């Protein structure tokens, strides 16, 4: 009946890149999400499927807390049934979504003068992503049919671009740390609960 | 597979890299204009040529996608904006000759100076020395000296540079499959491939001549009254029937006529509206000026300035240690970074400029959801017109009463109305013949309808007949008087000012009728008019993603530049001038000379 390290999931030193979006698998703990909801330090907290009030005592088998950093303007793409670069090529949410999207501005931590370029989003893909699939591939995206042979040039690109996160960015261009929770369903006993 | 998707993928990569390279450019240039250090000018130059080399490489990559096989005119407009390779389509020998010509001209402008023959020691740059001279002198001869000496010492240096420059610009243009460089310029107003809203690059010339046709009566009346006042100020140096001398027009060229107010004011004893003291007495600060501009904008329905605008803007001149260029300026650094740099005083003028720059910021905020290449004015004239109408409707006496800044016992009357309107006409109407005539001369020179041996000969003719202004001294074919103006010698297109003036009063009448405003168009105050807000924002949100004709129709319900709203705005002043002109000659005859005696 121990507590799951929700802090680090929200408080980690530097977050992961959205294309290789980090995933924490939160299991076998007591987890009162009431504090996370009413923390009033998150600029966006949208639960899709069950409202934040009740989820405090609905009992889950296992939950996933995906985490990454995106731009603020892009947070809307983290929503079941949206389109765009972050939704199609980096992180696709299924329309039968159950968990919530928790985005909070981090212009002070994740950004820095001269830009913080450690975060990357995949800009191109020969097909859309499936729900929850992660693509770490690094093979030169071929715009035409002319083979590229693993080197950039004309009509062939590297499918990994970086955010430039300065602290003077607008609220939509500011590094938003985004933690997504998707809860699971199973006939195995519900172990994340309380 | 298809070439369309190659263009799409290309633009999708270009945007996401150009964004950050331009943001670095912008932070470096901002840090420069905020804190002038040689460290900073170096950081600035570095980021600048990084982004410039990037977009040259991207232009090269983009011209690998023929414009033929693309249907999406958004994709096609982006590919066309990028594919426009410019001087890079020339042979690097010729591009080098071009850019040394350009830099030599820019420096002959900036470092130019005129020296009195009485003292080979002390002499004057353009601003502030000569600009303030021409703006404030009431003396005929000394204004004449500033004018003629600045034209004969700085222009004659630029003449051969300008001839070689027009040759290489025409070759760069005909090498891009344009007809001339003037055609290259009017390409800003071209629309192709949209049925019913298209526009060709000569349709602009005929449209501008047509609208200027209807403006000729109002301008002739104002010109006649201004000529009357100027002769009651310059007894022996102006004729009742001739044209106005060029040096007596309040600045170096006659571009605006503002500085003639103190000579043309109708009610020279009835006071102006000058509300600086009401801001002084009530502890108004720069924060107050900009909070009131922001509130004026939220009244009409537009959003307020974002927190970054408050944190990052240089709103006051920051002391004596760190230096800054205090030109009032609105900044879209990209990446959501909207700022203002302005050394704020406590003055009515700065109070209004706050609204202007905030309108620039509101236009910028409007279209920032567009693709990067399409984040600009619908055409080259929309930004400044959007900015100017806000200044208009914030300078209104009823607006100054609604904000506690004027006493409700103030009496609006014929006197204050004709005062405001003649000042407005000095600034806004006296510039339209000038702007139209300058761009017409430039077009005719680029197309080749003037051989160089007649360059100046045509200039001062289009002055005498379009603007009713005559040069005060004969100017032979070694001058390049056009280039004594900044925008010419610095390779900037001009007709943006004509189109902007006309668009601003079109927008004004449209938003005022959406305001259910009754009474003359000048008393119109679009504040608290959410209808004017929606009608303005429907065009603002577009950027250049649509033909400027379509966006203009979104506001004024007309598809093309129109001058009825401007004459409507100046109607009261129009009829007052008609009453004042009963026994004076309206119109000018282009034969009389200042120097033919
Ligand atoms: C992150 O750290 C702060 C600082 O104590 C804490 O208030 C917050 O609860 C932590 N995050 C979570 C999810 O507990
Ligand atoms: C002004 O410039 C100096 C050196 O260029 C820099 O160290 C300093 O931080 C600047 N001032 C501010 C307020 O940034
Ligand atoms: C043009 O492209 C944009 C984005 O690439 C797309 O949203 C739009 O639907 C396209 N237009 C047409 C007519 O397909
Ligand atoms: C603009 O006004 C709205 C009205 O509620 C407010 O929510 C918003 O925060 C204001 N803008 C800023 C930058 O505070
Ligand atoms: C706008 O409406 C507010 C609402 O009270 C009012 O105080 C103000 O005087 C009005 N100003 C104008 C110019 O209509
Ligand atoms: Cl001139
Ligand atoms: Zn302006």
């Amino acid at each position: 009946t121990n507590l799951c390290p929700f802090g680090e999931v929200f408080n980690a030193t530097r977050f992961a890149s959205v294309y290789a979006w980090n995933r924490k698998r939160i299991s076998n703990c007591v987890a009162d999400y009431s504090v996370l909801y009413n923390s009033a330090s998150f600029s966006t907290f949208k639960c899709y499927g069950v409202s934040p009030t009740k989820l405090n005592d609905l009992c889950f088998t296992n939950v996933y807390a995906d985490s990454f950093v995106i731009r603020g303007d892009e947070v809307r793409q983290i929503a079941p049934g949206q389109t765009g670069k972050i939704a199609d090529y980096n992180y696709k949410l299924p329309d039968d979504f159950t968990g919530c999207v928790i985005a909070w501005n981090s212009n002070n931590l994740d950004s820095k003068v001269e830009g913080n370029y450690n975060y990357l989003y995949r800009l191109f893909r020969k097909s859309n992503l499936k729900p929850f699939e992660r693509d770490i591939s690094t093979e030169i995206y071929q715009a035409g049919s002319t083979p590229c042979n693993g080197v950039e040039g004309f009509n062939c690109y590297f499918p990994l671009q970086s955010y430039g996160f300065q602290p003077t960015n607008g609220v939509g261009y500011q590094p938003y740390r985004v933690v997504v929770l998707s809860f699971e369903l199973l006939h195995a006993p519900a172990t994340v609960c309380g | 597979s298809t070439i369309e998707e190659q263009a799409k993928t290309f633009l999708d990569k270009f945007n996401h890299e150009a964004e950050d390279l331009f943001y670095q450019s912008s932070l470096a240039s901002w840090n420069y204009n905020t804190n002038i250090t040689e460290e900073n000018v170096q950081n600035m130059n570095n980021a600048g040529d990084k982004w410039s080399a990037f977009l040259k490489e991207q232009s090269t990559l983009a011209q690998m996608y023929p414009l033929q096989e693309i249907q999406n005119l958004t994709v096609k407009l982006q590919l066309q904006a990028l594919q426009q390779n410019g001087s890079s389509v020339l042979s690097e020998d010729k591009s080098k000759r071009l850019n040394t010509i350009l830099n030599t001209m820019s420096t002959i402008y900036s470092t130019g100076k005129v020296c009195n023959p009485d003292n080979p020691q002390e002499c004057l740059l353009l601003e502030p020395g000569l600009n303030e001279i021409m703006a404030n002198s009431l003396d005929y001869n000394e204004r004449l000296w500033a004018w003629e000496s600045w034209r004969s010492e700085v222009g004659k240096q630029l003449r051969p540079l300008y001839e070689e420059y027009v040759v290489l610009k025409n070759e760069m243009a005909r090498a891009n499959h344009y007809e001339d460089y003037g055609d290259y310029w009017r390409g800003d107003y071209e629309v192709n491939g949209v049925d019913g809203y298209d526009y060709s690059r000569g349709q602009l010339i005929e449209d501008v001549e047509h609208t200027f046709e209807e403006i000729k009566p109002l301008y002739e009346h104002l010109h006649a009254y201004v000529r009357a006042k100027l002769m009651n100020a310059y007894p022996s140096y102006i004729s009742p029937i001739g044209c106005l001398p060029a040096h007596l027009l309040g600045d170096m060229w006659g571009r605006f006529w503002t500085n003639l107010y103190s000579l043309t004011v109708p009610f020279g004893q009835k006071p102006n509206i000058d509300v600086t003291d009401a801001m002084v007495d009530q502890a108004w600060d720069a924060q107050r000026i900009f909070k009131e501009a922001e509130k004026f904008f939220v009244s009409v329905g537009l959003p307020n300035m974002t927190q970054g605008f408050w944190e990052n803007s240089m709103l006051t001149d920051p002391g004596n240690v760190q230096k800054a260029v205090c030109h009032p300026t609105a900044w879209d650094l990209g990446k959501g970074d909207f700022r203002i740099l302005m050394c704020t005083k406590v003055t009515m003028d700065d109070f209004l400029t706050a609204h202007h720059e905030m309108g620039h910021i509101q236009y910028d905020m409007a279209y920032a959801a567009q693709p990067f290449l399409l984040r600009n004015g619908a055409n080259e004239g929309f930004h400044e017109a959007v900015g100017e109408i806000m200044s208009l409707s914030a300078a209104t006496p009823k607006h100054l009463k609604s904000i506690g800044l004027l006493s409700p016992d103030f009496q609006e009357d014929n006197e204050t109305e004709i005062n405001f309107l003649l000042k407005q006409a000095l600034t806004i109407v006296g510039t339209l013949p000038f702007t139209y005539m300058l761009e017409k001369w430039r077009w005719m020179v680029f197309k080749g309808e003037i051989p160089k041996d007649q360059w100046m000969k045509k200039w001062w003719e289009m002055k005498r007949e379009i603007v009713g202004v005559v040069e005060p001294v004969p100017h032979d074919e070694t001058y390049c008087d056009p280039a004594s103006l900044f925008h010419v010698s610095n390779d900037y297109s001009f007709i943006r000012y004509y189109t902007r003036t006309l668009y601003q009063f079109q927008f004004q009448e449209a938003l005022c009728q959406a305001a259910k405003h009754e009474g003359p168009l000048h008393k119109c105050d679009i504040s608290n008019s959410t209808e004017a807000g929606q009608k303005l924002f429907n065009m603002l949100r577009l950027g250049k993603s649509e033909p400027w004709t379509l966006a203009l129709e979104n506001v004024v319900g007309a598809k093309n530049m129109n001058v009825r709203p401007l004459l409507n705005y100046f109607e009261p002043l129009f009829t007052w001038l008609k009453d004042q002109n009963k026994n004076s000659f309206v119109g000018w005859s282009t034969d009389w000379s200042p120097y033919a005696d």
